[PDB]
């Protein structure tokens, strides 16, 4: 189980708009998760983990375009953590 | 990534079916296994839904269908109690269709 906080650099590149780079944080890992056909219930039955973001804060930024500017916001993750994937 | 095994699950050792006049037949069943690591993430994104989620789990690729006979039975019981239908394949893969359902 290794589900990790990684950087991420993030080009916006729209006619019209001015060239703009965001910086974020995204989750990415290995959680365990195993899963059978239940035949009984006639449905998979799962228990899994999945790599997710517990928290993250809001990055909201100012795109400029030439027709009117635009507000972005971007969830960057502050904590990453294996944990329920259907929560 | 993933590992297949055939394992016996709580509900199905043994297996107890019972049919119309209470008659019973019981039998282990064995059930495709499939357990491992699968590579997810979550980030974020522009607009709605703000996160996007590449969630995954140890799923078996279903190939066939295997009808797994009951022995231990009542005396007199019906036929449709004596088998079960099981999914079955021998490998595993990577797959959301399980968060689906």
């Amino acid at each position: 189980n290794s589900c990790k906080k990684v950087g991420v650099e993030e080009l916006i590149n729209e006619k019209g708009c001015d060239l703009m780079i965001i910086r974020i944080n995204r989750c990415r890992g290995h959680c365990f998760s195993f899963t059978f056909p239940n035949p009984l219930t006639k449905k998979y039955s799962v228990h899994a983990k999945c790599c997710r973001m517990v928290e993250w804060e809001m990055l909201e930024t100012e795109l400029k375009c030439s027709k009117g500017n635009r507000n972005l916001r971007i969830p960057s993750a502050t904590q990453c953590e294996c944990f329920d994937c259907l929560v | 990534e993933c590992e297949f095994a055939m394992r016996l699950v709580p509900g199905f050792n043994p297996l107890r079916q019972v049919d119309a006049n209470g008659k019973e037949c019981r039998g282990n069943v064995e059930l495709p296994f499939c357990k491992g690591y699968c590579k997810t993430s979550e980030s974020g994104t522009h607009g709605f839904p703000p996160r996007v989620q590449n969630s995954k789990v140890c799923t078996l690729v279903t190939t066939s269908t295997r009808k797994v006979v009951l022995d231990d039975c009542d005396d007199g019981a019906d036929e449709s109690v004596k088998f079960v239908m099981v999914p079955h394949g021998t490998d595993c893969e990577c797959s959301a269709v399980p968060l689906e359902q």
